[PDB]
């Protein structure tokens, strides 16, 4: 566990993002890792950090439709209620929605989950 | 023997016993495992689900070892004796380190002193550096720092170096070994071994290599074997003449030898070893051992201290010499004379 | 039709217990007669006494059978195992898989894990 | 999990005394969820939340290796070097009669108690205690007649009950799915309930008659006694908290005297008005085989070797400071942390153990998973140490021990059924004849369940119950209260569950 | 008339049914009160189960135990049958 | 001697460190039972291991009852060897060769007959039956002359 490519869980995020995720430092150790190039190992980006750099899709309708934007390529079409003063998230892809009726409340919170703008 | 092993550093090992898919919980490193003995210790450790690091030099000669264990079990590391890092990288995840590195004859880059003393020095110093639980170093029979045979002297000084650095060393002294691919029975059935200095009358207590790999496995589990010294010899004493008699009775060939006077043969043997690249069986010191005789040094534990009773070489001549019977006598039963 | 092989024996039912009695002796005799011939075919390094010991034990495990229709299945299996062995269809690993070269107490079993 | 990848095991809940029939869903090494399964005689397709949601405590604080206390630290031991260390201590102490003491906990099964009774008996001890307070002295009800300590009108008997008196028990926190059956009968019929003890927030209506024996005496002499007298299928239910009380001696004679006075109502051809409600799975089965302190002479002999057989809620006065403590169990909790040697045993999702519920139904678990680490079966541990101590026990297999079990009480060989108490009226002797002059103190009845979510080692180690208690303390209705998920005050979420 | 010193428990295994004669239940009906009053410190475990051959156990010191069937015995013959067990 | 572990039972090629000690095995002398397990070729471990014979209860999560129709025979989990974690990937290893197998029978008697003939140890549990009770929609609205014990909400 000498390099950062053998400790950081992902290049974009250092810590684990699941209850059960074995830390990289705890899985790059052992005899099987003694003559190994760490940066040559598969080290993919954490999707938990990426999805949360998306900005909120603002809408006035009570109910929004998300199908993943790909048409048949995306995901099954669903509908998200936006009534709670909170950013509503698509359960398949994580895209954030908010209703403009909470624009003043959300732009008052000390922090949030997604970029409001 | 149990489902719980506790090591000298005190870590526990909760084991699931059988098969190559199970959990032996032990991480071993076996230096010198691509030789003759090394496979039997590696197969024993690997087929009971233990992780085995196999430091190797030539890539193609290590390959038979991977079959011993499951996926991820046998880990190959490429090392050199004079590459301390590769030595340290190989023993630092381990709870036992086997040192089986030896050579009968000098080489252009290793003397007997360089491969035995200095090789053990680096291996033991890494065992000390990373605090590995167990260290079973394999010396030879008749090992003595006061010896005059380079083999018996240099392997006798490495014995003292190992203890001086890591006192809990299990020192193991096997007798000349027989088995499949042994340099005992297969040479007496060969045709190259025609030269000889004595009349093949030197005596020793030959030991099955299979029972020595088993003995090394039991020393890992019997923790009380740490810091001890083991001489692992067979049930009978024979000369090279008595062994060669058994071989002839088995292969049905009646091999012959050319005897030379030692002041004549020894200089030549030192030339063949210096002018040929392969193991020729002939060298100045191997002639000197040829005139020496085996002594079982007392105050040394035995097979009985592992609770093992070795078998006689005679019972094994048919199994290992049958490839060398001529077609006319091949279909015959074992000699059992 | 196609020829039955060298030791092929037609599958027939035992007429009575006397029939079965005589067949089982014939099968045991034929096995122990062949033990010297098994040893050199398969390069067995043990002596023939051990091989015949194992033949005896295989027959002894079916000692206490009092059913004609179970004996005849058993006389079938030995006929096929004899034919298979003598024609050298099986190899040394199969014949050595047949020679084995559980804890003896509760406390021994307990201390090592179950067995 | 997905349901097609789940192995389904039909077992018994041991987290209370009802023996609710459950389905244990496992994916290999790990239990995934606990489901109810139909038993109209016992649980009626319902389980409570602790039975349901505490399974995650089966994977968290487990004992997998023998530990010997050395220099104030717990170090790993081989099974041999732990049984030898136990045997050496016993040999050194030379315990005479009843200086060997055994305390059994809530989750112990009958294959362990019958095995432990046979070990202690041959060591010279009859000192066989129980984990509750007052579990180390003779009990107010004895164990000679089974009707002394059972729910004699069945759990199915509440389906007909017309009048029910409660004596010192909160039926919600003791038998939650039995509490529902009372409500069901109450909504659809003219069932009258009164209670003596601490008031509790109830799912049914009841009359609070008082908190102590004086109130109970007026209760039977007053209108509810006449209601109990006049009714068909009357029902007095004594909680195990009474048996824990100072005046269990006096409470149990008062109730039975009312019953015997009022047979042909209470003791008819087909009815038994007398019930004792157990809140632990091990306790009726303990009574079934005599695993109970017989006399105060035994209880007054200070032990020097104490085995805690799954015991963790033991009173600190029942364990000597200088005694050699051996703890056997599956969780590292209050019992394991005061012992000299710990022996890892099995949990109920990994053993086939017999349990007897509060009414005397004999049920068996089925192992959903194998043993973790180096844990053993508990009755094998007890049998193993009987070798080391010098008195090996005859049986070497579960069938041989279940043959032993069936000649302590033959009902233990009849599974899934409840045997009828033949000599029902013999309950007068230990209940009244043996309980006549009692130094009544007047101390009111207690609330023996302070926290429903924490009642045993498994629950106290469950992250899910830890969230149930904490949310109940502050009232946070939020789903992700101490769980993964995004919140307004938690923009980034958390991986922690239970914290 | 209490027991002999040494009996640590009594254990009767009978059945509710008349499949076996009512004599064990008749003896226990009468015996258990007085046979518990004279020596309250000893457990006399009355255990019954359908189709149980009547039988009695006395457990003695250091784990030893004596069994005797009660099958075919009468309420008097059963009385001496227990009597030899707790008299010495 | 009263169901004893026989420690002299011979071992065969299939006995491992997870094979139970057997109380008894078939030898073909037994009355009226075909000794199939003696001639089947299965190891002796099949006669040291108890099976469970039962009708699976309905899952709590569904109302369909088709998996409750028949009798199922499974093999009990042993204390060691049922599952352990592979050091390499974390996959779940096993040494129990009966863990993924089950038999289905039309009647309870068929299951007993098969287990007797195969030499299995076997335990039967009987299915818990539903207690019938008439259900009337009109109970939802019954008149109450006195205090409403609860307020129904439909
Ligand atoms: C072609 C270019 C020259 C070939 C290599 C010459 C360099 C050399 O070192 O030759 C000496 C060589 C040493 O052989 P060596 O392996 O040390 O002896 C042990 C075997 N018994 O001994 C030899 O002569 C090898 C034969 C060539
Ligand atoms: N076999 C016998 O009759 C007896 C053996 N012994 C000792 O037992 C041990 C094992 O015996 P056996 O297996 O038969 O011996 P082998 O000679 O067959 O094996 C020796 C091992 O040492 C390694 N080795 C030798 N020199 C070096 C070096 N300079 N650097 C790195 N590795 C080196 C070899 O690796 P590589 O193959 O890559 O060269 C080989 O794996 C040896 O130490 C031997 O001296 C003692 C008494 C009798
Ligand atoms: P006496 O009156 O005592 O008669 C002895 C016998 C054995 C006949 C019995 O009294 C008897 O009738 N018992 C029932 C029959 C019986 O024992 N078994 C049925 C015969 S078939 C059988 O036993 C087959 C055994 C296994 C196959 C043959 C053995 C050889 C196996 C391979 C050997 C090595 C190959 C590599
Ligand atoms: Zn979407």
């Amino acid at each position: 566990g000498r390099p950062a490519s053998a400790v950081m869980q992902a290049p974009n995020r250092a810590e684990v993002w699941s209850r059960s995720q074995r830390p990289r430092s705890e899985a790059m150790a052992g005899p099987r890792f003694e003559q190994t190039d760490f940066d040559a190992q598969p080290r993919p980006w954490a999707a938990i950090e990426l999805i949360h750099k998306q900005p909120v899709r603002w809408t006035h309708d009570r109910i929004v439709a998300c199908d993943g934007g790909g048409g048949p390529h995306g995901h099954p079409k669903i509908y998200i209620n936006t009534d709670k003063p909170e950013i509503a998230t698509c359960n398949y892809c994580g895209l954030p929605f908010a209703n403009e009726h909470h624009r003043k409340y959300l732009e008052s919170l000390p922090q949030t989950s997604y970029p409001l703008n | 023997i149990s489902d719980i092993h506790i090591t000298r550093t005190g870590k526990p090992l909760i084991r699931i016993q059988g098969g190559r898919s199970s959990l032996g919980e032990h991480t071993a490193t076996v230096f010198g495992a691509t030789g003759q003995l090394g496979r039997y210790i590696v197969n024993r450790l690997a087929r009971q689900g233990c992780t085995v690091i196999v430091p190797y030099r030539e890539e193609m000669a290590k390959r038979h070892l991977k079959v011993s264990g499951d996926l991820g079990r046998v880990i190959f590391m490429e090392f050199d004796l004079r590459n301390t890092q590769s030595i340290e990288e190989s023993v630092r995840h381990s709870d036992v380190v086997y040192n089986l590195i030896g050579r009968d004859y000098p080489t252009k880059n290793f003397s007997l002193a360089d491969v035995h003393i200095e090789g053990t020095e680096r291996i033991v110093e890494a065992v000390a550096k990373y605090d590995v639980d167990r260290f079973i170093q394999v010396s030879t029979y008749n090992a003595n720092p006061d010896s005059t045979c380079e083999f018996f002297r240099t392997k006798g000084i490495a014995e003292k170096v190992a203890r001086h650095v890591f006192p809990e060393t299990t020192i193991v002294r096997p007798a000349p070994m027989f088995g499949f691919e042994d340099r005992l029975l297969l040479k007496l059935a060969s045709v190259t071994n025609l030269f000889t200095s004595n009349h093949m009358r030197e005596k020793f207590w030959p030991v099955h290599v299979n029972e020595v790999g088993e003995a090394l496995e039991r020393m890992l589990y019997d923790d009380s074997t740490a810091g001890q010294t083991f001489e692992l010899y067979g049930p009978r004493q024979y000369s090279m003449a008595q062994i060669a008699e058994l071989v002839d009775r088995e292969i049905y060939k009646k091999r012959r030898h050319i005897n030379l006077p030692k002041p004549i043969l020894q200089p030549l043997a030192e030339l063949i070893n210096r002018v040929l690249w392969w193991d020729t069986g002939l060298s100045r010191d191997q002639v000197e051992r040829e005139f020496h005789d085996q002594v079982i040094d007392p105050t040394a534990k035995t097979f009985k201290d592992l609770g093992m009773e070795p078998t006689d070489i005679s019972k094994w001549t048919y199994h290992y010499l049958l490839p060398y019977r001529p077609s006319t006598y091949y279909d015959l039963p074992p000699s059992t004379e | 039709a196609v020829q039955p092989t060298k030791f092929a024996v037609t599958v027939r039912q035992s007429r009575n217990w006397a029939d079965a009695k005589q067949r089982v002796i014939a099968a045991y005799r034929a096995w122990i007669r062949a033990a010297p011939e098994i040893q050199t075919m398969y390069s067995i390094p043990f002596p023939v006494s051990h091989i015949r010991t194992r033949i005896r034990q295989e027959f002894e495990r079916h000692r206490y059978v009092n059913k004609l229709n179970v004996v005849d299945v058993l006389l079938q299996q030995s006929n096929a195992d004899f034919q298979e062995t003598m024609n050298f269809w099986r190899q040394q690993s199969h014949v050595m898989a047949f020679f084995k070269e559980l804890p003896s107490n509760f406390i021994t079993g307990f201390l090592e894990g179950r067995n | 999990a997905r349901p097609w990848e789940l192995k389904r095991t039909e077992s018994i809940d041991v987290l209370d005394g009802l023996g609710s029939n459950i389905r244990v869903d496992s994916r290999g090494l790990e239990v995934m969820r606990i489901l109810p399964r139909l038993n109209d005689d016992v649980n009626e397709e319902w389980i409570n939340d602790k039975t349901r949601f505490a399974c995650d405590g089966l994977k968290t604080q487990r004992l997998t290796m023998p530990l010997v206390r050395r220099d104030g630290k717990f170090e790993p031991a081989t099974w041999e070097q732990a049984l030898t260390e136990i045997a050496h201590a016993y040999q050194t102490l030379a315990p005479k009669e009843n200086e060997f003491k055994v305390i059994a906990g809530q989750l112990v099964e009958v294959e362990s108690l019958v095995a432990m009774k046979d070990l202690a008996n041959r060591l010279g001890s009859e000192n066989l205690a129980l984990d509750f307070p007052g579990g180390s002295q003779p009990l107010a009800h004895g164990v000679d007649i089974r009707s002394n300590y059972l729910f004699n009108s069945k759990i199915w008997g509440i389906e007909e009950a017309d009048a029910i008196l409660l004596v010192g028990t909160n039926p919600r926190h003791e038998a939650a799915v039995l509490n529902a059956r009372i409500r069901k009968q109450w909504l659809r019929s003219d069932l009258e309930i009164a209670a003596v003890g601490q008031p509790w927030e109830s799912t049914f209506d009841y009359e609070h008659l008082g908190t102590d024996l004086a109130a109970l005496k007026n209760a039977l002499s007053g209108p509810f006694g006449e209601k109990l007298k006049k009714a068909k299928r009357p029902m007095i239910i004594v909680g195990s908290g009474v048996t824990e009380h100072p005046d269990a001696k006096a409470f149990y004679e008062t109730v039975w005297s009312f019953v015997e006075k009022n047979a042909s109502n209470f003791l008819t051809e087909e009815w038994c008005g007398y019930n004792v409600l157990q809140r632990a799975a091990s306790r009726a089965g303990a009574f079934e085989v005599g695993f109970v302190v017989p006399s105060p002479e035994v209880a007054a002999t200070k032990p020097k070797f104490v085995w805690l057989l799954g015991a963790d809620e033991f009173d600190p006065a029942d364990v000597p400071k200088d005694a050699f403590i051996v703890y056997q169990g599956h969780h590292g909790d209050r019992g394991a942390e005061i012992a000299d040697i710990v022996l890892p045993g099995a949990a109920y999702t990994e053993k086939a153990g017999t349990y007897v519920n509060t009414e005397g139904r004999v049920q068996m678990t089925r192992a959903a998973t194998g043993l973790p680490g180096a844990a053993r079966t508990d009755w094998k541990i007890i049998r193993a140490v009987s070798e080391f101590l010098g008195v090996p026990l005859p049986y070497d297999d579960v069938a041989q021990l279940r043959d032993r079990m069936a000649e302590i009480s033959p009902a233990l060989a009849a599974y899934d059924v409840v045997e009828p108490v033949a000599l029902r009226h013999l309950s007068k002797v230990q209940l009244v004849d043996q309980n006549k002059g009692a130094k009544v103190t007047g101390e009111p009845l207690k609330k023996v369940v302070e926290n429903f979510y924490f009642t045993d080692v498994i629950s106290r180690s469950s992250p899910t119950m830890a969230r149930c208690s904490a949310a109940k303390e502050t009232g946070d209705p939020r789903t992700n209260f101490m769980a993964p998920g995004m919140e307004e005050d938690r923009p980034m979420g958390q991986i922690a569950y239970g914290a | 008339y209490a027991f002999a010193k040494g009996v640590k428990e009594l254990r009767f295994l009978f059945c509710q049914t008349s499949q076996h004669s009512a004599e064990a239940r008749s003896f226990l009906n009468r015996a258990y009160p007085i046979m518990k009053k004279h020596n309250p410190t000893i457990p006399i475990l009355l255990r019954e189960a359908q189709g149980t051959i009547p039988r009695v156990y006395a457990r003695y010191e250091f784990g030893r135990e004596k069994m005797e069937s009660l099958e075919g015995l009468t309420d008097k013959q059963i009385e001496e049958t227990v009597a030899k067990l707790v008299k010495t | 001697p009263r169901n004893a572990p026989d420690y002299n039972v011979p071992i065969d090629i299939a006995t491992s460190t997870f094979t139970p000690v057997p109380k008894n095995v078939q030898d073909g002398s037994e009355e009226n039972v075909v000794p199939a397990g003696l001639i089947s070729g299965a190891p002796m471990e099949l006669q040291a291991r108890t099976v469970r014979i039962y009708k699976p209860a309905k899952p709590a999560t569904q109302s369909g009852e088709k998996n409750t129709q028949l009798w199922r025979m499974d093999w009990d989990v042993l204390g060691k060897g049922h599952r352990w974690e592979n050091p390499l990937m974390g996959w779940q290893s096993s040494a129990d060769f009966m863990q993924g197998t089950h038999l289905t029978f039309k009647t309870k008697e068929d299951a007993i007959a098969f287990a007797e003939k195969q030499g299995y140890e076997y335990f039967v549990q009987e299915p818990n039956e539903r207690h019938f009770r008439p259900k009337a929609y009109a109970n939802n609205f019954l008149y109450s002359p006195g205090k409403l014990k609860h307020i129904r909400t439909k």
